[PDB]
């Protein structure tokens, strides 16, 4: 029957997402400079300071501080009142180690056979609830935050300030979405605005234009900056750790996630590669329509070319037996780490965009392409 | 589904205009009416795309007939919508289908005259054909069967 | 149907869990010295550097440095050549401090009516699979790594060293464990021991104990330190960030989770407290037998006493109307933050034990206690 | 359901005559148009039956004296019927093939009003449970049109 | 849920149905003379001879010969070139009469209480697909053959001859009618008519006015005397028996059948009477709306007044538990043979009517009345 | 579920079955003389007269009365008291024999291309209830009367006389055979025997050895010559006719039936061969595990080799999609009449045995062969 | 289920010593023999818990002993040959994690029998107690099979 479901998305003005943006900005830099790099970088966000630490394996030379300050500038933490400034803040670098020696030494084993980077497990989820196969609520929350940031940047609300968070609660009755139960929005605001103007403005420029008027109801409730005094935002407001905001990037708790932070890790790292892969394949699946939605779990042991475990789940939404389904999975896609790499060719510095507002749910991301579905189309016959 | 990719709260609605059996003079009639609609984009409040066609048994044994149609993206829940209605009324056109872009589904309004609102709401689905069975109220744009769906 | 499932559990030796234990020990010390304080701290782990920082509205006064040193000491990273020596550990503290007494003297308002710290959603999952009312796989990997930890601490395999991970794959038939497809173990060790002797020894003193015989067959596939080189490990091995091992702390990914790390968070905040409360109600529900496996999504708004949204899910394993079930939940339970604080009395310095090896599935923990279940079953009706 | 008891492919359609709000003069009006059509059946090619009552709930149901006429010609006879409704301003009429008892309604104004509705689900059924629709009943046989779900 | 179904009918001009006509006409004659009689007559039909024989207990006095010749003549086989004559056919009555005195002598018994005359079993079906509560295809096929006979009689196409057969194939989607796939109609025709013009004529005078063109597609195929020559028609070309078309009599094969040839059986014979009762009760069931399509079967043990088995079948289209249903059944209906007699009142010379064109679906036949259905509906409280 | 289902079979001693035995014994001897022949013979049976007539084209030379008397003798009606005797009964051969067509058109050109002999439709049914793939009650009833005749022949109960009727009512819960509710056994007995001993010995020697003692309960009811007098049996008491007991031959009433009388019909005639092929493909589909209970309807337009319509019905027990199944049907089996002939090797003198006691469910019959099933088991490996 | 707690590869098994013929003297010999078992921990190779009491409604109730032996069959062998010596034939065994196993009826030094179709064991569902009760720690427990 009817039951609430709730998902949230943070602004790209949030400290944790700030750290992720920083990390994958460094990643895009190093990657542009080298396709074959092996990088895992982490970013700590604190009031007066920002730190980056980790390891890089390549030939590239990279200025960390300017990457960081560019990033903050994009976000806009450029004045004391905000509690954080791109320029004056302290950047702390500990990554280095710049050791391309080990992998440059000898290269004769086939890449598709080169064992998994490190042990791990991950998931890829897909559905038909929306166009983009993502779950509805997480997508709506992403729309909310990105619209907020857009208003801040274009200047329609000059007094807006980068940090913000959003949470939405829908009534899932019989699977379909009848309407929103409630929406809660928190924003960083300049000191000038008073509360009432703020609530009015945000209900105006954000809530209505983004949400379906039908889902918008009187019974639906709206909580906007319940404290309302949020001129303090971002780091001085709260701590920031890379990948700490792990779920928001994903399906927003709609499905089970593996447990490896996307940002600050390169396609060499098995986590993102495999996760992109799982999302990609499940997307091709639901695009075929074999199941309204599918969950995919894949588990790698370190030094293993092949997935230790591959589980498919349709939640009964399957139109065909699940076993030949599994067969098709293992056939049509090479699940080897470098193999799915070649399948998706991630070696392009693009992740600075996927830094925030969902790592799936955007077309330009390559994994979101779903050609092979047609091949899948042929492999299975008619439903039932 | 919830087609998030399309624009938001906008209403996308269709029009046919080729009502009576007037095979080619009706098609010319259609082209004319499309031009007229495009002529006043403001009050029409819509962008037009004319690829779509619509296909029905029409309950008159002769044969299921199809008509060239047009999709228009009215921003106004009513104003540009009401303009579309008054247009089809002028054009002797009985009914129109309006679905709200984001939800991707809303019922039809077979309202005519000057100030009439006949707001039906179908069983809440639209533009959705998996190429299984084409029996129902027949639609195609970009060679996509895309027709509403009744609940079961 | 039949399929495979996998989960993962880490040793205390892994850097992420290291930082987690660190921050949680901090929080337990401060809680001991002061119940009502507010705590938000994070820990970072570099090669020889450990960082701790956050806002702690407390009256308390304790050196974070010596606490960290003693904790790492307990972990045993007391030799640089291991990759980390507790004595040498570079300690960085930036912990924000503030006076909470002034705030509470300002508020003068009922606890229950006081709103949630921050907006956030969280989950609680339970099931009748385990008689500890957990999922099987995460529990097995937990017993695995902790048995390794134990057999190291007692020095039975002294050359063994702390850092270790376990990734385990079961075969589920029709939702029933028929056998373990594969078990993968990695562990830190001295250098002198051979890889093969190591695999043999660990299969003996780790694998055989925690794994039951029947699921083990020839078909079961084992992969132990496939690199074979895990002297190099620990902090120098890899940087550990507080909470990054969230899922494997929660449910092994058997069920959903919201994304708020447990460590460094006093019961006051919504994240950890609500997580406990959800697991608690779910466990009591299953103990009332209302559903065989159940997941709870509870969602709070910042500053708000009322929890924005409440959802129960039974995967059809319910025995009653799910809405009636929700009604019963709201009856028996005050989902307010202060409400669950009351119902579970989390105001006690205990979380150093929830540091590592499973937050849920250890009876001494308050939320794991299942009292209302019976009364819930009494509220239930037919069955 | 396929009645199959009445004639085959022969058409049957209904008309009201009571479109506007002129209750009594509306009644006489209907009667006179009845006389018109019945006086010249040949052109209509139809058999009249004026007893029926047509109830449009239209969100407060309005009930108008109505007449069911059997038109033989697959279009011509019913075309004449459409014409009559047009001149008598009657907005639109229902038609259906009795054997199948399913057909949408056609709107018909001007010289050749050729406007028949889509979604032709069904017609001539009485579920007896939910009256929230167009009451179209003869001899207390509420004949309502339906769709499939 | 897309399948082709087929049904089959024969005009009365067909020899088998001719035989049945003969038997039942004898029956109506006797019954007219005496109601209470016991009659079991069978009729073989060779090219030039009709043999009639049976067991008859009555006080009746009836020429077989006059009756047979009258019936055949009424059918129209009044000429040699037809293939059969009413006037020159050989009439053979093998009838053996028993004494009505054994009938008078038995007394002091509840007429109801008396056991069934002979064991048996039968299935009566009903479906709300059509207002006659009969499977659509067989009904249309009867309408076809009957229309053919009608055009033969009214003189429109006098070249047409009596023997004719019909075969219709409908599409079915979701269990529902959509289109007619195929139609086959083969008739006997006088020599003068051609093949082609005959094709045209049968297309017009019979097919068109009877078949809903909506079901008629260009894709729908047609067959009319595919062999293209049927002048020699009637028993001459092919032998005929009594009760050798038991299917087309009942349901066109839509529903499972008991197997008691009705014609030539007196009402007191358990088969005919009981099957009438079965169709009757099933029709009442569906009419009350207690279910959409119900198949009743009843079985009778010799010398017993109470049936052995009374099974109802709803195909899930029930609206009530089949068990409460069965209780209701045995409540309202006394399936005692004389009981069903008094319920239906079969004691009237009416069966010459039911000769052909289906025993069911024709109103004036008392077993088709549906008065009981109202008290049935009101017996169980149903609100949907 | 709770519903009681009944079936009924006859002994060979019963008139109708006598008719069929006579007809098909004739057919057997003839077709033996010439396989290519064509035969349609029907047999009327009266108090003492056996009439045989029909259309035969062949070059064979056969005495009607010879086979007639021999068959009757094999059955055992040899004495006045039985009510009949081949030595006594007069035989009327009404068959008109015309030449075999030797023209080259019916020759080599193509047997497959040769059109259907006559319009019609028929059914096959198969189930997974039994090893024999036929509904239970009909099988048990047949085995009952078989036990009866076997007793009467081996000499166990010599005072038995050939005529016998059996009927069984099984309980049904969830469509699983649970309990036999009622058993009705009437049989023909010598005059000397007494009623009580008859009841007893019949219960013993026949009922026990054939019914599973379990479904026999205390509440299980029994009816054995409840009339208490079956001295005069056979044709004398009542007319017996060809194929009239068509139900018992097919399915005992569980399945819907087409109406073509199988007895006395040459294989080239569409009806018998077509229905045999129907049962054949039904058995193959069921044996291939593709469904639990399947029904097949096939329809032929006279003169058209191609089947008009082919319906396959799985009652939801389809393990693969029903339409893909239908495709399989059309592919793997040629359904043109001569296709059936080649498929089954029907042109062989076999059917005399097939006259009585079940036209299916006895293995050595060719249609009953489950050979093709494996191929079907092959053509689809999906499980749901 | 699976009880998750006890050492995995360990073998916990329940046995009754009292026959049906008498009760109190069967109970005396019960405590005697079970104490003999208890006293020797090497052959019986197990720990004992005497709380458990069984019923077989077939409620024939008797005092029972739960012994946990490491040896997969060996101390189990001592237990089963011991029940042989006490003429008792019914003895249940189960492995901790599975928390079930079939039933063994093994007298004779090598006479060794194995059950068929074990589903589960040592849980009561509170629904239908027709099965053999096994009540310990104020909790009933029975064995099971899939349906």
């Amino acid at each position: 029957a009817k039951h609430l479901f709730t998902s949230e998305s943070v602004s790209e003005g949030h400290p944790d997402k700030i750290a992720d943006q920083i990390s994958d900005a460094v990643l895009d830099a190093i990657l542009e400079q080298d396709p074959k790099a092996r990088v895992a970088c982490e970013t700590y966000v604190k009031t007066g300071m920002v730190l980056v630490g980790g390891e890089i394996t390549t030939s590239a030379w990279v200025d960390i501080e300017e990457i960081t300050r560019n990033t903050v500038r994009e976000i806009g933490y450029v004045h004391s009142d905000m509690g954080f400034d791109a320029n004056s803040c302290a950047v702390l670098s500990a990554i280095g180690k710049q050791s391309p020696d080990i992998n440059q030494g000898v290269d004769r084993a086939d890449p598709l056979e080169q064992g998994a980077g490190d042990q791990g497990l991950m998931f890829g989820y897909a559905t038909n609830e929306t166009d983009v196969l993502m779950p509805a609520p997480i997508t709506y929350a992403h729309r909310l935050v990105q619209r907020q940031a857009e208003v801040r940047k274009n200047g329609t609300l000059p007094w807006l300030r980068p940090d913000a968070k959003s949470q939405v609660t829908f009534q899932y009755d019989d699977g379909k979405i009848v309407g929103i139960d409630a929406v809660v929005l928190s924003t960083q605001h300049s000191e000038e605005i008073d509360q009432k103007s703020l609530q009015e403005a945000v209900m105006e420029e954000i809530i209505k234009p983004i949400l379906p008027a039908e889902w918008l109801t009187s019974a639906t409730k709206f909580f906007i900056n319940p404290t309302g005094r949020f001129v303090i935002g971002g780091p001085m407001g709260d701590c920031g750790l890379t990948g700490r905001k792990i779920i928001v990037d994903t399906y927003g708790g709609m499905a089970r996630h593996g447990g490896g932070a996307f940002s600050g890790k390169d396609p060499s790292k098995v986590d993102r590669s495999a996760a992109y892969a799982a999302r990609y394949v499940a997307k091709n699946i639901v695009a075929a329509g074999l199941a309204d939605r599918c969950e995919i779990q894949v588990s790698y042991a370190i030094g293993v070319a092949e997935p230790t475990s591959i589980m498919v789940e349709t939640f009964g939404t399957e139109k065909v037996p699940s076993e030949q389904l599994t067969l098709l999975v293992r056939e049509f896609f090479d699940l080897r780490p470098y193999g799915l790499i070649q399948m998706l060719d991630l070696l392009h510095p693009i992740y600075k965009e996927t830094a925030a507002y969902g790592h799936f749910g955007r077309e330009h991301f390559p994994w979101e392409k779903t050609d092979k579905a047609q091949l899948l189309r042929d492999a299975a016959g008619l439903k039932h | 589904i919830f087609t998030k990719e399309p624009a938001n709260v906008f209403y996308v609605l269709v029009s046919a205009f080729r009502s009576n059996l007037c095979d080619e003079v009706n098609m010319s009639r259609h082209r004319h009416m499309v031009s007229t609609l495009r002529a006043a984009p403001g009050l029409y409040g819509s962008v037009e795309s004319t690829d779509l066609t619509g296909c029905y048994r029409e309950a008159i044994s002769s044969a299921p007939t199809e008509e060239k149609t047009v999709r228009v993206r009215c921003k106004d829940k009513a104003q540009a919508l009401n303009v579309a209605r008054l247009a089809c009324n002028e054009w002797e056109q009985d009914c129109v289908l309006v679905y709200k872009s984001q939800t991707h589904t809303a019922g039809l309004v077979y309202a005519k005259g000057i100030d009439g609102y006949k707001a039906e709401r179908l069983p809440g689905s639209f533009q959705e054909v998996p190429k299984g069975a084409p029996l129902q109220g027949c639609f195609t744009i970009d060679e996509f069967g895309r027709r509403w769906q009744v609940q079961h």
